């Protein structure tokens, strides 16, 4: 519904990619 | 579990600490549904289904898009965002001799099954939340009318 | 005279003992800053830095933000400050994870436990500072 | 637990034992002192002790907060907040770690009264009066 | 002795002999007070001279009278000035507490190879400070008497 | 002597603390007696209409004549705000210097309670006490304690006279003691 853009666009394009960048940085800085 | 050592280290995943925290949140959430239901029954939230405007809430209002964001929605949004702010403060900030969201290095996740009373009530509260959401979805009725 | 000499009597270290670098004013202020202050635990270092940064972070969002000319300008500024502080403490946590991988000493900013205490201090302090600046800016007519 | 002032061991419900007590006894002292000052101000204001001023003449405790919230109570907020900030600096540096401090000892003994032989008397009277003033202020605020 | 305040017109000027039969602690206190007065008086004299005829701040119409201008300044500005000066003064106190401590040297000159050029420029600082000390008091007195600023009094 | 050569304390306020507390109480007694004695002399100077000539504040146009005319305590409220700030500030610096500059240490922790002469020529500026010796000076300090307590009782008497009806005999009617009973610092606040 018209709810879902608001729920999904910021979750998927601020939170998830920020977490992915954090995870990738932490992983590449291992050992 | 073992394939995800990183999230397993800090209790993130199928862990007793995560179950405890989510049960606490489900308890508070059922409380919140009851509280906002009685709030709607009484007069606290703005009425009239008045939509937000760009002059007060800007592009987050979505004045002309669609989706009828209301002043009651904005106020409860402010409330839950304050909850999320206190959340980051309590989780990342100092554990005030309570519970850490993360496991921490020294601690090991409590053994899987008053604290046990909390976990039983939390499982019950999560089940209640899921049952209410389902009943709303199948019936087509509002959640507040369902609990009412 | 000569106010620029080798750093710590070492001509071959890549530094100079200028008035800016090695004056008593610079030494006093830096050594007394929380990150360098003697006796402060990592929790208090993080706490002081957090409140310090949280107090000022709200301001740019409040006045120059999109909803500056709106009745909820200061509320939006506080929320923006909370978001920015969330990003900053996430950065702190991932920095600690990446840098201080294998550590057991603790009680030291260059160790995992010390940096975690520092990050907790920063996070709580910055949230509180943003809220305190909100409270002051609501009642700025007092002064 | 045990080994502290006013230890009746009144603890049916579970709150602190091998943990939390550093925070709990100190918080009891803070709450108690707050209660003494709150109840004393309530009774004095209701009796008639008033500041000299036109605005303060009509106000009576319960009807006073809303009018005295923005100007004078904000200055009170500033002072209390400063003192509680240094208190927090002392407090968070103790309980989260294990550095040596006692609960509620902010070092505020400028008159050196604890040097008296009857110092355990004070380390007893303070807690008892805080508790009594707490039960008193609960009543005076819940009457209205 | 060991200081750089002596000059040509008056030599070593101490008629009443305060420094005579005095401790190095008291001598250092005297020189710290001297340099602080000189520096504050420089700031005061320059402030009155510039603000008399060029005061763009605060709407560009605050009174050119030095005594009226500070009263016209908002309370927050005065509080901020006091906070800034106190934050300099705590570092002054810490520099006094330091083991190595010349009276007015926040620069920590002792660690560098200084010479008569440095001594002469310290003397320049001190002499200008004395002149500004007299100047600031004169300016304030004339402001109270006539009500005009320095340059308007000269006008 | 008048009290019977004894501790005088019937309630136990003496030993609420220790020697440091007793030293603080004695210094506070001395300071209170000194301010009360000065206040009594000032009250007499006022209510006898003794004042300096001229304009106290030529800019705001408030005068010593007005201060004398209106009443003792009201005069403080009619001092200009910045003048009251100056008076309290000059007392502030003196109190702070009294706390600090004793070379021996604090009156509680090494110094003599009531001793202020470490601030040079603060006491006996013309030098009346220079001629005296220690044996005379102890006797004179006992006199100071007595007169300070007595002036304390006097200022407490006149304050009650000026605030609450006719409390004190021989002043329970004098219209000399009028105006407010207790001035506030800076006037209203
Ligand atoms: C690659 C195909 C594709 C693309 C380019 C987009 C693009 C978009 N979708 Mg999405 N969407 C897709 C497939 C796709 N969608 C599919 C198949 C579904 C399920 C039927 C949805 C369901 C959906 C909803 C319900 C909504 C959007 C919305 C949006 C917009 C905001 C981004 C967002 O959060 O969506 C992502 C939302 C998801 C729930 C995730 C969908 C997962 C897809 C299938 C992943 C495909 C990955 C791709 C092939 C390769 C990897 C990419 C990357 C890792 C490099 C944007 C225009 C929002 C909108 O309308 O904004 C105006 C919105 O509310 N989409
Ligand atoms: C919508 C409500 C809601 C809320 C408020 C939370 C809140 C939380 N969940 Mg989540 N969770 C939810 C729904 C929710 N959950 C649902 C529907 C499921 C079932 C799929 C889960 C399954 C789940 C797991 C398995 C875990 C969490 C965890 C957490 C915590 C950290 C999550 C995090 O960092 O997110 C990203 C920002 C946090 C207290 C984690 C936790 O407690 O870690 C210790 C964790 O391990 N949740
Ligand atoms: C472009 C970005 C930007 C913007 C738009 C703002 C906006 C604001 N700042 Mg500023 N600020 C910024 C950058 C910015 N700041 C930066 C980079 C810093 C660090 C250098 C600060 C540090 C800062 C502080 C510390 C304070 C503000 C305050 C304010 C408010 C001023 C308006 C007001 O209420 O007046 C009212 C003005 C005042 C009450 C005077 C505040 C002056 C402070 C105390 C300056 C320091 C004084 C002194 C030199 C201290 C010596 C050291 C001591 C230890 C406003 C929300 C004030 C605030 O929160 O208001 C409630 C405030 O106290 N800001
Ligand atoms: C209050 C500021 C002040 C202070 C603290 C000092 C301190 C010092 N000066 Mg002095 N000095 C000052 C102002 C001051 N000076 C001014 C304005 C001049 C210009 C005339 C000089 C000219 C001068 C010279 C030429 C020399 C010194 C030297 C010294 C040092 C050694 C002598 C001594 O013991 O002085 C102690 C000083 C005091 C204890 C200050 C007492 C002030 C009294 C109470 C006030 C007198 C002024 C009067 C009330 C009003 C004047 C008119 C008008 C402004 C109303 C010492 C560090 C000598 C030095 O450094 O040798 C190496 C040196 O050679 N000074
Ligand atoms: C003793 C020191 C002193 C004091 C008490 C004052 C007091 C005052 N000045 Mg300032 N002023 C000073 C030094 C001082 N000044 C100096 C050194 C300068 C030269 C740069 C100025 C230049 C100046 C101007 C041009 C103006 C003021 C004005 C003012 C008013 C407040 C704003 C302000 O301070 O901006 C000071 C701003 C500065 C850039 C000075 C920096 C000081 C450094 C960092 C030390 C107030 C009457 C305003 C006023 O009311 O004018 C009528 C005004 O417009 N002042
Ligand atoms: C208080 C400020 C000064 C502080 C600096 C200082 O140190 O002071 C020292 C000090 C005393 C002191 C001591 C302490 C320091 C306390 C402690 C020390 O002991 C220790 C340390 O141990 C020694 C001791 C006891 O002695 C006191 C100093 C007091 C001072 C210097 C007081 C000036 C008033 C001027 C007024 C009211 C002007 C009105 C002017 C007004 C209202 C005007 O209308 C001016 C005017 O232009 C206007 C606005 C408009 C125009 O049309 C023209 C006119 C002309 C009309
Ligand atoms: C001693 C020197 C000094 C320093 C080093 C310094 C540093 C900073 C910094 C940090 C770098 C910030 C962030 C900052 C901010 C503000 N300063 Mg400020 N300031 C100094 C002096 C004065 C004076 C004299 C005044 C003043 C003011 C303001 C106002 C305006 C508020 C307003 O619009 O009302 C704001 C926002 C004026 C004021 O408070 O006016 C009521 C005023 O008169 N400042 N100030
Ligand atoms: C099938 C199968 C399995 C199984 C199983 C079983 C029985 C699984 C059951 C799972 C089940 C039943 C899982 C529910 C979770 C619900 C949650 C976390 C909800 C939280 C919801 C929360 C925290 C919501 C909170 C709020 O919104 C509320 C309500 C009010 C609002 O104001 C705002 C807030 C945020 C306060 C295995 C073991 C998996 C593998 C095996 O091989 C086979
Ligand atoms: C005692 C001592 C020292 C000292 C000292 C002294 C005397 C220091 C004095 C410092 C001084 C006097 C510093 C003022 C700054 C003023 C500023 C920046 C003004 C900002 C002004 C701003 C931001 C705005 C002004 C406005 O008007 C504008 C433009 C538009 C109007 O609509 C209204 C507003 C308000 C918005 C030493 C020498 C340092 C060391 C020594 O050891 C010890
Ligand atoms: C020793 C002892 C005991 C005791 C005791 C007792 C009874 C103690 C009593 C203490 C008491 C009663 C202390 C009063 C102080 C009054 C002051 C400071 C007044 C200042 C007043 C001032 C500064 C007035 C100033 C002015 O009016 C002036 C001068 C002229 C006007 O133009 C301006 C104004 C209006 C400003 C016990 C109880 C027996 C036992 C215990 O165990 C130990
Ligand atoms: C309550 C009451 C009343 C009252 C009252 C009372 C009791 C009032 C009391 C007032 C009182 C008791 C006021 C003392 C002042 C003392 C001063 C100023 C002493 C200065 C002394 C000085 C300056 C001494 C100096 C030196 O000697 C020194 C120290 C040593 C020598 O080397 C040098 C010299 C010689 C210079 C009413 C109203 C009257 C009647 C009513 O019915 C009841
Ligand atoms: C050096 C210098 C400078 C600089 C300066 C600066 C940089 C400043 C800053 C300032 C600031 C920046 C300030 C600040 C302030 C702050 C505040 C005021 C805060 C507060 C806080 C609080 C109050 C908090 C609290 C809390 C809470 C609420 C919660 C819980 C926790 C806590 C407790 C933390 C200048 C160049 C100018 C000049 C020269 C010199």
């Amino acid at each position: 519904a018209s709810f879902l853009p608001s729920i999904l666009t910021p979750v998927v394009t601020l939170v998830f990619p920020g977490l992915m960048f954090a995870l990738f940085f932490v992983l590449i800085e291992q050992e | 579990a073992a394939d995800y050592p990183w999230l397993a280290k800090y209790g993130f995943g199928p862990t007793v600490k995560a179950e405890r925290w989510n049960g606490r949140h489900a308890m508070f959430g059922w409380l919140a549904i009851l509280g906002t239901g009685v709030a709607k029954s009484h007069g606290w939230l703005p009425s009239g289904d008045v939509a937000l405007t760009y002059n007060e809430w800007g592009g987050l209002a979505q004045q002309g898009f669609n989706t009828y964001i209301t002043n009651e929605r904005a106020i409860i949004m402010i409330a839950h965002v304050h909850a999320l702010a206190v959340s980051a403060a309590a989780a990342f900030g100092p554990q005030v001799l309570g519970d850490s969201l993360t496991l921490l290095d020294g601690e090991k996740d409590e053994d899987p099954y008053t604290p046990a009373a909390e976990m039983a009530n939390g499982r019950m509260a999560m089940m209640g939340i899921i049952a209410v959401v389902l009943t709303s979805a199948i019936s087509g009725k509002d959640i507040l009318e369902v609990v009412d | 005279s000569e106010f620029v000499k080798p750093y710590n009597n070492d001509p071959f270290v890549g530094n100079l003992s200028t008035p800016v670098t090695t004056s008593t004013a610079t030494k006093l202020y830096l050594g007394n800053l929380p990150i360098y202050r003697k006796g402060l635990s990592p929790l208090l270092r993080g706490l002081e830095i957090g409140m310090a940064h949280g107090y000022f972070l709200i301001g740019p969002f409040y006045i120059l933000g999109p909803l500056r000319n709106s009745p909820n300008a200061l509320l939006v500024g506080l929320f923006s400050a909370f978001g920015l502080i969330l990003i900053l403490t996430l950065g702190l946590t991932i920095y600690g994870l990446a840098s201080f991988q294998g550590t057991e000493g603790g009680e030291n900013l260059e160790s995992a436990k010390g940096w975690r205490n520092f990050t907790s201090g920063f996070s709580i302090g910055a949230f509180g500072g943003a809220s305190v600046a909100y409270v002051l800016l609501d009642n700025i007519s007092f002064f | 637990l045990q080994g502290m002032v006013g230890n009746v061991d009144f603890d049916p419900l579970g709150l602190s034992s091998p943990n939390n007590i550093k925070w709990m006894r100190e918080a009891e002292l803070k709450h108690g002192r707050m209660s003494m000052l709150a109840w004393t101000g309530y009774v004095a204001v209701d009796l008639g002790l008033r500041f000299p001023g036109a605005r303060y003449a009509e106000l009576n405790s319960f009807n006073a907060h809303d009018v005295v919230a923005k100007k004078e109570l904000f200055l009170l907020l500033l002072w209390v907040g400063t003192f509680e900030t240094i208190g927090a600096s002392q407090i968070y540096d103790m309980s989260i770690d294990q550095s040596e401090r006692k609960p509620g000892d902010f070092g505020f003994d400028p008159l050196r009264l604890l040097k008296s032989p009857e110092a355990p008397k004070y380390y007893e009277a303070e807690l008892v009066h805080g508790r009594a003033a707490m039960l008193a202020f609960s009543a005076v605020v819940t009457q209205s | 002795n060991g200081m750089v305040g002596d000059c040509k017109p008056l030599g070593y000027f101490d008629p009443l002999g305060f420094s005579k039969d005095a401790s190095p602690e008291t001598m250092a206190k005297f020189r710290e007070a001297e340099l602080k007065h000189g520096r504050v008086a420089m700031l005061a004299c320059a402030g009155m001279i510039t603000a008399d005829k060029f005061h763009p701040l605060f709407g560009g119409k605050l009174s050119s009278n030095p005594l009226l201008a500070i009263t016209q300044v908002p309370k927050l500005g005065l509080l901020q000035i006091l906070l800034f000066i106190g934050f300099m003064e705590v570092f002054g106190i810490l520099n006094s507490r330091r083991p190595d401590y010349e009276p007015g040297n926040f620069l920590g000159t002792s660690q560098w190879e200084t010479t008569p050029t440095w001594d002469a420029y310290q003397l320049r600082e001190l002499n200008n400070g004395r002149l500004a000390m007299f100047g600031a008091i004169g300016m304030l007195t004339h402001a109270y008497i006539t009500g005009k600023g320095p340059l308007e009094l000269l006008d | 002597p008048e009290t019977g050569n004894k501790v005088f304390d019937p309630v136990g306020f003496a030993t609420l603390g220790g020697d440091e507390t007793l030293a603080f109480f004695r210094h506070a007694e001395i300071k209170h007696g000194r301010v009360a004695m000065a206040a009594m002399v000032g009250f007499l100077f006022h209510i006898n209409h003794i004042h300096f000539p001229g304009y106290l504040s030529p800019t705001a146009g408030v005068t010593f004549e007005q201060l004398s005319a209106v009443g003792p305590f009201e005069a403080w409220n009619m001092i200009p705000l910045l003048g009251q700030l100056q008076i309290l500030w000059t007392i502030a610096g003196l109190e702070h210097a009294s706390e600090c500059l004793d070379p021996a240490g604090h009156y509680t922790k090494g110094g003599t309670p009531g001793n202020l002469k470490f601030l040079k020529n603060f006491w006996d500026t013309p030098g009346f006490t220079k001629k005296l010796t220690e044996a005379q000076k102890a006797e004179k300090l006992v006199s100071e304690l007595k007169n300070g307590r007595l002036a304390m009782i006097g200022i407490a008497s006149v304050c009650a006279a000026t605030a609450v009806p006719g409390s004190v005999p021989l002043l329970a009617n004098a219209p000399a003691l009028t105006g407010p009973g207790f001035a506030l610092p800076f006037g209203t606040f």
